[PDB]
């Protein structure tokens, strides 16, 4: 018969055996007897039944017969034991193929999420909370998706980000805080958190720079969260993007004031944000030809700056930048919310028409990488503004754009911002680059950090200490390289004569 | 009768020190070029590993000019602001 039956059969002659002793037998058979009968139903087939029965039974979720099995496989003697090895293994396996085939990443996290939960719930119901199942679903959790090495952590974050932007689907503050908190109890296993906070912070900034989130004190519970269990420098940074959005606010207001005794001219409404270089990502700045208009309100601005805060030098980031186009066409009058690099080629269709790639890349100069995608919108995806000659999914050479005439569209305030808040593969690779090429410091700043605590060390004793202190792997290859430089540049040494021993060496 | 004018302008711009030429400012080169200890074959073969370290008073100086400045004291020697190091990368 099956499992779930046959554990029910048992469940059954217990009973009768049990019930028997009552009736027609001596109270002191009840001991051996039922032993007899739990050694020879359950003893003698642990493995037998679990082998074959327990893996279908998770998997389909069969709850009643999950506790059925817990309690009768606990009366045994290794039977809690055994019953344990198998449902690590199981939680494992099942696990591994959630997190390791790269074509299934899409998946990766909420599977994972939603995965946590069938285990979890089974634990409570199932097995009545026993602390030892706790142990070892966590303690094997961690030990599945990190056989993936930085993919978990970066998506956990693409996941994070996709629940603070714009939308509907997060309309709840009860429920917002669990999805996070669930969110933050599978953060907890990753290994290479600096990967997290990588592509975390650059999801912000695009975040806090274009285009709202959800919620500004959602927003906030988020990094109160990763300080805590996580560190008050791994947090650091980001706490200060957000000062500085709070100190970009401040000056504003009085660039405004002041701005105001001047019986004004200017037709454009400016807003400036100032960001500190060494909290933000690093950004690649691009030399474009802004309409002198422009240039102007940037002069102004950067002058009443640089006073009332001197000692400092500023360098705009285009990239970064976006605005408010009034256009003016057929059966509308519709406004834009577009990039920088958006505005400057629309506007050449004011005192233009009609215009070839080319003639665009030299009269504002964006670059090839950016002008494609930048152009690739206003026509291609979705097809409403600009018109692409030789049409097509991509952007060549020649290909002429023209400006529409359409515009149906029931709205006024259109984002065509979208191409602002994507990552590009350059951007991901380059963005994971900088934190392999991070690590080597972190290693070697560390190493030194603690160096200094204890005069002399033992190697193995350190690979130890760095394990608690990084937040990340440390390959035995890199370690070891690393103590090269050090003893090199005079920061160490080993002395006593034996390689397993370190000495600090102001 | 412009077919597009701008209504509003969003702009964003980092700030950094300016420090005269922006210098090493411990060794007092440049910042983005070798630095002493390793500009120097002395018995420190490592300017491959030689780059801008970023600290929470934002100056930045050469991982190397620094890593040093931190055996003896331990604040950002131009700022007070104890040293604590929060980004490296030119
Ligand atoms: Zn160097
Ligand atoms: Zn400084
Ligand atoms: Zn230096």
């Amino acid at each position: 018969r099956e499992v779930p039956e046959y554990l029910n059969h048992v469940s059954k002659r217990l009973e009768e055996e049990g019930d028997r002793v009552i009736t027609y037998l001596d109270h002191s058979t009840q001991k051996p007897l039922i032993a007899c009968v739990e050694k020879q139903l359950l003893g003698e087939h642990l493995t037998a039944i679990l082998q074959k029965g327990l893996d279908h039974l998770l998997d389909e979720n069969r709850v009643p017969d999950l506790a059925q099995m817990y309690q009768l496989f606990s009366r045994v003697r290794g039977g809690q034991q055994a019953l344990l090895q198998h449902w690590s293994e199981y939680i494992k396996t099942f696990g591994t193929a959630i997190v390791i085939n790269p074509e299934k990443d899409k998946d990766m996290v909420q599977d994972l999420l939603d995965f946590k939960d069938k285990v979890d719930h089974v634990i409570e119901v199932c097995f009545q909370k026993n602390e030892r199942f706790v142990n070892l679903m966590k303690e094997s959790f961690e030990t599945f998706i990190n056989k993936r090495p930085n993919k978990p952590a970066e998506l956990i974050a693409k996941h994070v980000d996709s629940k603070l932007r714009a939308g509907n689907k997060e309309a709840t503050d009860e429920e917002l805080e669990r999805t996070l908190d669930k969110i933050m109890i599978l953060f907890r296993f990753i290994h290479g958190k600096d990967v997290f906070e990588a592509f975390y912070k650059k999801d912000l900034a695009k975040r806090l720079l274009v285009g709202k989130s959800a919620s500004v004190d959602a927003e906030k519970s988020m990094l109160s969260k990763l300080k805590h269990e996580c560190g008050a420098a791994f947090t650091s940074k980001l706490e200060g993007m957000f000062k500085d959005m709070e100190l970009s606010k401040d000056i504003m207001v009085h660039f405004k004031q002041h701005m105001q005794n001047q019986s004004d001219s200017g037709p454009i409404d400016l807003t400036v944000n100032i960001l500190t270089m060494g909290y933000w990502p690093t950004y690649t700045p691009m030399e474009v030809h802004l309409t002198p208009e422009m240039i102007k309100l940037q002069e102004v601005f950067k002058a009443f700056y640089l006073g009332k805060h001197s000692g400092r030098k500023l360098q705009w980031q285009t990239t970064l930048g976006h605005a408010v186009l009034k256009a003016e066409f057929k059966e509308g009058k519709k406004e834009f919310q577009v990039s920088l690099f958006q505005t400057l080629v629309l506007l050449m269709f004011n005192e233009g028409d009609g215009f070839s790639f080319e003639e665009i890349k030299m009269a504002t100069g964006i670059e090839d990488s950016e002008l494609r995608r930048t152009l690739q919108s206003l026509a291609c995806g979705k097809a409403r503004v600009l018109i692409k000659s030789p049409k097509g999914k991509e952007v060549e050479d020649g290909d002429k754009f023209i400006f529409n005439g359409e515009f149906k569209h029931k709205l006024f305030r259109i984002k065509i911002n979208q191409i602002q808040m994507k990552e590009t593969v350059e951007e991901q690779v380059s963005t994971t680059e900088r934190v392999f090429q991070d690590r080597q410091y972190q290693i070697d700043a560390a190493i030194v950090r603690i160096m200094k605590m204890r005069k002399t060390l033992g190697h193995n004793l350190l690979v130890s200490e760095l394990y608690n202190q990084l937040k990340f792997p440390v390959k035995p290859g890199d370690l070891k390289k690393r103590i090269e430089s050090l003893i090199d540049r005079d920061y160490m040494e080993r002395d006593k004569d034996n390689p397993n021993q370190y000495h600090y060496v102001a | 009768k412009k077919r597009f004018e701008v209504k509003k302008w969003n702009a964003v711009a980092l700030w950094a020190w300016d420090i005269v030429v922006d210098n090493c400012a411990i060794c007092r080169n440049h910042i983005m070029d070798l630095c002493i200890e390793c500009q120097a074959n002395q018995a420190s073969a490592t300017s491959e590993e030689c780059t801008v370290a970023w600290g929470v008073c934002n100056h930045a100086f050469h991982f190397h000019c620094i890593s040093r400045w931190l055996k003896t004291r331990q604040v950002c020697p131009l700022d007070n602001r104890e040293w604590e190091f929060q980004k490296y990368g030119h």
